[PDB]
């Protein structure tokens, strides 16, 4: 999962 | 937004429709090249073709389950490009190039058509 | 093999399935969760969830046009969900986390699950 | 496009  | 996302998410998806198509689950299109028969999702089809979304947006061809593409069209490039819809990846040989880059013309799938013209351009 | 890879191709495709769904275009199913209504393909919500996996891949519910969930489960925890099959966003905040979490479980989105998990895990 |  990561910040877009 | 404050969205978080999944990188591999839409790879996930892919490789679970390519899944779908193998084991011949919801597929709801049979598209006919000359005497072959290639069964797959409408959906995937549009969403990789600009030649398909014409054809499933029209109120008529939308509910046909058999689609005839033009007796020019090589089945093996066809397979080659349905393939490369399902899994990102496309089986490009000297051999079968420039059937490729025909079916990719004809189904409007333009990310294909340059990499057609670029290892063509190379070659001369 | 010796295939070549367009790596934005799975994304291009998610986005492309999103747009569709906007549009209301080939969707197949409603998925009712108490008193709201969901459109959406039926092979997005198999690629993305093991329930939905195991009710299209069933020779009778595979039929059907209308699913209805759980009474338990919130609509609010259901679109965010929905959101993320189709986009791999996540609208996760402190005040539907608890929802979400609920729901990926019941929908069986084990990725959904484990970050619902680690974020809950920090605020402890 | 990458060799994958
Ligand atoms: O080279 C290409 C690939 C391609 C795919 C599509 N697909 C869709 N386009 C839109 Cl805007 N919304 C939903 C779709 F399924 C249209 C045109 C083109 N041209
Ligand atoms: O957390 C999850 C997400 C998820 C999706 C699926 N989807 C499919 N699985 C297979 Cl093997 N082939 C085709 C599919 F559409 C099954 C189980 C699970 N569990
Ligand atoms: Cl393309
Ligand atoms: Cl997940």
């Amino acid at each position: 999962w990561v910040i877009p | 937004d404050s969205c978080i996302q999944f990188t591999r998410h839409a790879s996930d998806v892919l490789l679970n429709l390519n899944r779908l198509r193998s084991r011949d689950i919801l597929t709801d299109v049979v598209i006919v090249v000359s005497r072959e028969q290639f069964r797959a999702h409408k959906t995937v089809l549009m969403a990789c073709s600009g030649l398909f979304y014409s054809i499933f947006t029209d109120q008529l061809k939308c509910n046909l389950s058999v689609i005839n593409l033009d007796p020019e069209i090589n089945p093996e490039g066809f397979c080659i490009l349905l393939d490369f819809m399902y899994t990102s990846r496309l089986n490009l040989r000297e051999g079968n190039i420039m059937a490729v880059m025909a079916t990719a013309m004809y189904l409007q799938m333009e990310h294909v058509v340059d990499t057609c013209r670029k290892f063509i351009k190379a070659s001369e």
